[PDB]
């Protein structure tokens, strides 16, 4: 048996870089200090299907094929394609992001990723009021005050509370003793439990609560003698927690990108953090999901100019989320083909989405068997980023680090897999 | 008598537990900053394989300071 | 039963996905509906029941399950997946985000099964290309 | 090629053309007189019985109209005192189209008159009036000087309990060994102090200094206050009643009502049951508590300045103990000699 | 004068068609017309590819009205940044119908998309049927938008009318749903049937005129009582309205709203 | 049309709606008093073996008094 330290782990956006991986034969049979989550990815569960080659589905029956040919007629599909939509990109490697931008460009596609159905809500809101944030070094050895808003970090992501709350930092010496902890959410999540504060809110009313901080925090009255089934007198004694911080963090999640108002949900958030700094020092950071989401949308935003939702078509890069979103093509019927990689729409889109992926060529990066794949025309496994395959990610407050390559594949890496799909799209046209 | 128990079926991994503990937190700066250990470590618990994982339960003074950080009740302290 | 549906994440969920969208611990920890005790015995079923779910946009059968986060009166729980996103509204509102959360359902007792997850999809009517 | 469309309790026939009509029904504004029924030429037009529509829950409209008789001619809709029917073409409603005979009404507040009492707003049987006023601030109507010395404080808390208007704060907690105190601070809210000096007396270490100048500097710091607001009389919830004429204190309301006529009761034949008294729409009618005991009162008492003999009542009333008379309806010029027959004949 | 272009059936792949305006149309032939690009995906392809084209040539784009009789619903930015003339489409549209526009006149006899007016600087839209989200709206990122011009739904608008309004007037004659006049600066919203939340959120200047029910409002706003026989930006409103000002969580808020008093009491 | 309807099988023939009733009020001075009526007289609605019996259905005026007195809805004013 061997121990690789310092690994880094390939989930969530809370992007661990401290995993021990047991590594037997070549294979990854165990771990330490990672969640039962990152586990579950470092290690296959058996009788979990793991595509060995691509397959390509014959009207209604999948047959193997080899790399060549399913690369070949994937790069067909989207060279003859009108519309072709890139979409995924957040559990791979920026490398490969890179090369998918320039594949998209090439192709005349829309590239987007899953910030359209998870923080680009937040996106949207911090390119028209701002977006104040720190590392999580700042928040473990300063913060005074820490607030999750709307997530639930105890299930989504696992070890967020032990590395910034829990820990002795520089001048918080006490860990969790030097700290108010907040949470916003309708439910008692067992993130809720651990709070000293629980504002159990009416759902969808977040917008609402936030007017009303906001109105208190500025100095006026509040209207309304309850707001989100919260008392007045305690909207005003939560501003005075968050004033008299001495360094309070803003920690938000789907609960308020996924609600009624969507971005202007964000958007008052961000705004009250910002004012805040009058009073006392206040910072945010959206809990990005998967563990380089957030990488996409920097290679996207550098290489273009605009973070995701992106249209070639015209050349010139363009960008209107509402109009070139994944969701709003397949919805309104506007994409004529789709290429997926390192992402389940299948899974986790709605069913309206769903119905027109059920009329359009599908092409799936994906390794495992998933709802994709199940309405996917050709699948091309790729080797496993974090595991098999190395690259840079970003965590979810912008700090990269570079993913290892613990064990080998023989396997295509998803990059590998995306220059020769841009060699053989240029050939066609 | 009363001693440290882990029920892990229940467990998320988190490592709250971990963190909080005043004898990991002393024997390992790492975790005391709220990292797992990568250093060599006799501590009491950790996370391994996605769970809680007792290793050094003589070195548990029983002040029930993990309890408290565990929100689903996966670390305890009971008879036996 | 007019409830209000929430989605979103649970450890269990994350751990199938991770694990294996095939296996049945996907269904076990995916196809279900989290339940206040009290909201399960005024509609009479108890844990392991199944449940027909129905909004203005479609419709899935879930098993009942005892939420151990509480709900606010009137509120359930599905976790993250494709069962949820049967029902859940599509819309945008022209911000590319469907709205996962928080949508008006029907919620009522029934003894049909739970699809697995291959099946499941077949009802979007894949066609060959 | 009409058409009835069923909303809820309301009711729309339609017409389509050259000219668009369309009648609307607004159940919630119905009071259930039954002139709509007694008005139409072609009978088409059924009101259910008054207190039971009033009195009791019913998932029917309180009148039923029928779509193959209606010409759509808009006497009903004229005649309504309570503005529940509505007709309208090429979708303008009658109302202000000067072909169409109208039924002379008004309700007015003179605001320059108006003190913002706001008893008419209570007085309006209909809820048809809003009244807003603004005061001063409580602090604009007091004066003086109050300032509280924190380190001779020993933070008892009897000026906190003691103060009336809850204007003293004090920053409680449990102390502990780095902070062995049980209060950090404590502030007057000068926004709510009203300056009568209990804290003072009752300060056990004289720690709090407090001067009232409202008797000597009140003519110059304190100004004289001076309430504004405004009215506004919903036009379709008013039905001319002039209970705020009646009730207003200076004369500001003014109301001019569409019949002339007289409401005649039959004491010994009323049994009291209290339909009339629930159904009556301007509450005319009303059962005097006696006074002091032995005393008799009159079994149904009225006040007619408030009625506008719409009819409800007396359509109410099982063993017809009241009935009324209705000697002129006032309305702009009347061209049309169906419309002057339809008009005279609810005439009594 | 009058150019017919008669759409035949529209692609699934939408058609992007700026050039479809007066100003481009001006000076050119009937075959020329049928040569002006538009986009389809990611094909540059001719007009005369998707309408067929009649009608009197004009060399001025004030005498100029392009009349597409048939349904466009799948042709986006139609009309943008036309400084003059007319266009009335007989039938829906996509996105962006008039955005950027300086002057002119679009009537467009059924639905409009999203952001219709977009941007807008001079000029009047008008949509018989229903609008989508943003009506009158800015770009994303820019603090500026609408700042002038008139836009009147006849029927029902969808969310963020009017964001970050700038100057201008939006005129709804029937319901919107959430968040109306989000971050406006100045203008004119005036919304004739309900709302269902959220109305002036964040705005720190401009009018909006509720005259039906809005379910929900925000406690950021200040009340000042009621105002009748209001008058705003030559516009005459009957009736009386409920009166509020924010919103107060912006800093330095002069808005104000006005709810019209028979359907608003709960606020 | 609306009518009056008695539902006896509910009925527990405490006579509030026949004292109500103001028909039967004016037409016996004992049922205007609280008494059931000794005296022949011609009602709207009696108790009569123990329920309530509606023998007058035409002298009903619809009022809503009697339905007002009932506790447990055994009279009714509805279609037919
Ligand atoms: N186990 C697991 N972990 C994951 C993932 C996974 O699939 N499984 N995926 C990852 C991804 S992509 C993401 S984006 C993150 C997401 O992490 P989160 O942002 O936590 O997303 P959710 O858990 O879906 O929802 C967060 C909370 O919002 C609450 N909520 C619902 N409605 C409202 C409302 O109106 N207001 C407020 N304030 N709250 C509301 C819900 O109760 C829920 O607890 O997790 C990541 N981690
Ligand atoms: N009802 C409801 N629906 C939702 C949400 C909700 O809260 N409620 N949340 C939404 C959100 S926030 C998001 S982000 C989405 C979830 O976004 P998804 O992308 O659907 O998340 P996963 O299911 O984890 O998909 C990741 C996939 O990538 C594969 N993968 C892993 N490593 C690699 C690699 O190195 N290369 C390649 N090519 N593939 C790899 C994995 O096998 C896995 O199938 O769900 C959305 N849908
Ligand atoms: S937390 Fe997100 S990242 Fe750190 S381990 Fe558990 S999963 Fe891998
Ligand atoms: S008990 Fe006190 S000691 Fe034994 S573990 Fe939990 S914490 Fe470390
Ligand atoms: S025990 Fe409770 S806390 Fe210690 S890890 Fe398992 S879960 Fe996180
Ligand atoms: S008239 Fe008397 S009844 Fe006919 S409608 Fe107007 S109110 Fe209802
Ligand atoms: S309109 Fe003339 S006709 Fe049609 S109902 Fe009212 S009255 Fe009878
Ligand atoms: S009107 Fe006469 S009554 Fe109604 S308010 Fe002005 S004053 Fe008080
Ligand atoms: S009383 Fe004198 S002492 Fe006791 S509190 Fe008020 S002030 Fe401080
Ligand atoms: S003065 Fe009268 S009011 Fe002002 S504080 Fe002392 S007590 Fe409360
Ligand atoms: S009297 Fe002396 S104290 Fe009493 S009020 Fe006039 S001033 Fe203030
Ligand atoms: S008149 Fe009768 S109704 Fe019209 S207002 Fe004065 S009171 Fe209210
Ligand atoms: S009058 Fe006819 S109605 Fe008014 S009370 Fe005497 S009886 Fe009952
Ligand atoms: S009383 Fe005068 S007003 Fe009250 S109802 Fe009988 S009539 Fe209509
Ligand atoms: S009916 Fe209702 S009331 Fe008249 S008797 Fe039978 S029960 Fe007593
Ligand atoms: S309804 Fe009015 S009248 Fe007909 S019975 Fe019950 S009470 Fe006597
Ligand atoms: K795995
Ligand atoms: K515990
Ligand atoms: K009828
Ligand atoms: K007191
Ligand atoms: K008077
Ligand atoms: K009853
Ligand atoms: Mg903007
Ligand atoms: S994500
Ligand atoms: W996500």
């Amino acid at each position: 048996m061997e121990y690789v330290k310092n690994v880094v782990c390939p989930f969530c956006g809370t992007l661990c870089d401290d995993i021990i991986c047991k590594v037997e034969g070549n294979e990854i049979v165990g771990t330490i200090n990672a969640c039962r989550i990152g586990h579950s990815k470092f290690v296959h569960a058996e009788g979990a299907m793991r595509y060995k080659k691509p397959l390509i589905r014959k009207n209604g029956e999948f047959v193997e094929v080899s790399y060549d040919e399913a690369i070949d007629k994937a790069a067909k599909i989207l060279a003859e394609s009108k519309r072709p939509l890139m979409y995924g990109w957040s559990c791979t490697e920026c490398e490969a992001q890179a090369v998918g931008v320039e594949l998209a460009e090439e192709a005349g596609a829309v590239i987007d990723n899953t910030a359209s159905v998870c923080h680009g809500p937040s996106v949207l809101a911090l390119q028209d009021v701002g977006y104040p944030i720190c590392t999580f070094g700042e928040v473990k050895n300063r913060a005074d005050v820490v607030v999750y808003w709307g997530c639930n970090p105890m299930h989504a992501h696992p070890r967020h509370m032990s590395r910034n709350v829990f820990a002795r930092g520089f001048f918080r010496e006490r860990g969790r003793s030097d700290r108010t902890l907040i949470v916003v959410d309708p439910r008692k999540t067992d993130s809720a439990k651990l709070a000293d504060i629980h504002l159990q809110l009416d759902f969808d009313r977040d917008y609402e609560l936030l007017d009303a901080m906001r109105a208190c925090l500025l100095g006026h009255e509040i209207l309304y003698d309850e707001v989100a089934g919260v008392p007045r007198e305690q909207i005003e004694e939560a501003v005075e927690v968050l004033k008299n911080a001495q360094f309070g963090i803003l920690f938000f999640g789907m609960g308020i990108t996924h609600s009624r108002g969507k971005h202007r949900n964000i958007d008052t958030a961000i705004m009250m953090v910002q004012d805040l700094n009058d009073y006392a020092k206040w910072t945010l950071i959206p809990m990005r999901g998967h563990y380089n989401v957030t990488g996409f949308n920097q290679v996207c935003t550098w290489e273009s100019g605009y973070p995701y939702c992106v249209d070639f078509s015209g050349g010139e890069p363009r960008y209107n989320p509402g109009e070139t979103g994944a969701n709003d093509l397949l919805q309104n019927r506007e994409a004529d083909a789709m290429m997926v990689i390192a992402s389940d729409p299948g899974a986790h889109f709605p069913q309206r989405a769903l119905e027109r992926m059920a009329e359009i060529p599908v092409i799936a990066i994906e390794p495992h068997r998933t709802p994709t794949t199940e309405m996917a025309d050709i699948i091309i496994p790729p080797a496993i980023v974090g595991m098999e395959a190395e690259g840079t990610a970003y965590r979810m407050e912008g700090v990269p680090i570079r993913m290892k390559k613990v064990v080998d594949s023989d396997l295509l890496s998803d990059r590998e897999i995306l220059e020769r799909l841009l060699e053989k799209v240029r050939e066609y046209k | 008598a009363i001693g440290l128990k882990a029920y892990p079926e229940l467990c998320h991994g988190c490592g709250n537990c971990v963190i909080a503990c005043p004898v990991n937190a002393l024997r390992s700066p790492e975790v005391a900053g709220g990292k797992g250990p990568t250093d060599d470590v006799e501590i009491i618990m950790i996370v391994e394989d996605g769970v809680v994982n007792i290793k050094n339960p003589d070195l548990c003074g029983k002040c029930g300071t993990c309890v408290e950080s565990c929100p689903v009740d996966a670390i305890r302290l009971e008879e036996l | 039963m007019r409830v209000i549906l929430n989605t979103g994440r649970t450890i269990w969920q994350g751990q199938a996905i991770e694990s294996g969208k095939d296996l049945k611990m996907y269904v076990d920890a995916a196809a279900i509906i989290q339940m206040n005790p009290e909201m399960m015995k005024q509609l009479g079923i108890a844990e392991g029941d199944n449940v027909k779910v129905i909004s203005e946009y479609g419709d899935v059968v879930v098993k009942a399950v005892e939420a151990k986060e509480p709900l606010p009166e009137g509120m359930v729980y599905i976790p993250m997946g494709p069962w949820a996103n049967r029902v859940i509204r599509p819309y945008t509102d022209s911000t590319a985000t469907p709205s996962f959360k928080n949508i008006p359902v029907e919620i009522i007792p029934t003894d049909e099964e739970v699809l697995d997850m291959p099946t499941l999809m077949k009802v979007y009517g894949k066609v060959g290309q | 090629e009409t058409t009835e469309v069923i909303e809820g309790k309301n009711i729309t026939v339609e017409r389509t053309g050259e000219e668009n009509r369309r009648l609307i029904f607004q159940d919630c504004l119905c009071a259930v007189c039954g002139l709509c029924g007694e008005i139409c030429p072609v009978s088409a037009i059924e009101v259910n019985p008054t207190g039971a529509m009033v009195r009791t829950e019913q998932e029917k409209s309180k009148i039923a109209i029928d779509e193959n008789k209606c010409v759509l001619c808009g006497m009903c809709s004229s005649i309504c005192p309570f503005q529940a029917l509505d007709l309208q073409i090429d979708g303008t409603s009658i109302k202000e189209l000067a072909e169409y005979p109208k039924i002379i009404k008004s309700a007015e507040i003179d605001d320059e008159t108006c003190i913002q009492c706001k008893a008419c707003e209570t007085a309006c049987p209909q809820d048809a009036i809003t009244i807003t006023r603004e005061l001063p601030e409580r602090k604009d109507l007091v004066t003086g000087e109050i300032e509280i010395d924190k380190d001779t404080c020993i933070y008892c808390g009897m000026c906190e309990e003691m103060c009336p208007v809850d204007a003293i704060e004090i920053d409680h907690q449990t102390p502990s060994s780095a902070s062995p105190v049980v209060a950090t601070d404590i502030r007057v809210d000068e926004d709510k102090c009203v300056h009568c000096g209990i804290c003072k007396r009752i300060c056990p270490v004289d720690a709090i200094m407090q001067v009232c100048r409202i008797c000597p500097y009140g003519e110059y710091e304190i100004k004289t206050p001076e309430v504004t607001g405004t009215s506004y009389i919903d036009p379709e919830l008013c039905v001319n009643c002039g209970w705020c004429q009646e009730i207003c204190p200076v004369d500001a309301a003014t109301v001019t009502k569409p019949f002339e006529g007289e409401l005649i009761i039959d004491q010994d034949t009323c049994q009291a049951c209290e339909t009339c008294v629930m159904v009556c729409p301007c509450n005319v009618l009303s059962f005097p508590k006696p006074e002091k005991p032995g005393e008799k009162t009159t079994k149904l008492h009225k006040d007619e300045r408030f009625c506008i003999y719409c009819g409800a009542c007396e359509r109410s009333c099982p063993v017809t103990a009241i009935t009324v008379k209705r000697n002129r309806i006032n309305t702009t010029p009347i061209r049309s000699k169906a419309w002057k027959n339809a008009f005279d004949s609810l005439l009594k | 004068s009058e150019i017919i272009l008669t759409p035949k059936e529209q692609p699934e792949v939408p058609l992007e068609a700026p050039n479809i305006k007066p100003d481009v149309f001006a000076g050119k032939s009937i075959e020329e017309i049928k040569n002006i690009q538009i986009m389809h995906g990611n094909e540059v392809v001719k007009l005369g590819d998707f309408f067929e084209v009649s009608g009197e040539p004009a060399d001025a784009p004030e005498d100029i009205k392009i009349i597409i009789d048939g349904d466009v619903y799948n042709t986006k930015r139609i009309g943008q940044e036309m400084t003059a003339g007319e266009i009335i489409v007989r039938g829906n549209v996509n996105m962006y119908v008039g955005a950027g526009m300086k002057g002119g006149k679009i009537t467009v006899e059924g639905n409009a998309g999203s952001w219709a007016g977009q941007d807008m600087r001079g000029g009047e839209i008008e949509i018989l049927g229903d609008a989508g989200d943003y009506v009158g709206s800015s770009y994303r990122g820019d603090w500026r938008g609408m700042s002038g011009g008139t836009i009147t739904v006849h029927g029902n608008a969808d969310n963020e009318i009017g964001e970050y309004m700038n100057g201008g007037k939006i005129i709804i004659k029937g319901d919107v749903n959430i968040m109306p006049g989000i971050h406006m600066n100045n203008g004119l919203i005036i919304i004739e049937g309900n709302v269902v939340a959220r109305a002036g959120g964040e705005m720190a200047g401009g009018t909006i005129v509720v005259k039906g029910m809005m379910q929900e409002f925000l406690a950021g706003f200040k009340y000042l009582g009621v105002e009748k026989d209001i008058e705003v930006d030559g516009e005459e409103l009957p009736g009386a309205f409920y009166k509020f000002e924010g919103d107060h969580a912006i800093k330095g808020a002069k808005g104000i709203v006005y709810a019209a008093v028979g359907c608003n009491g709960h606020i």
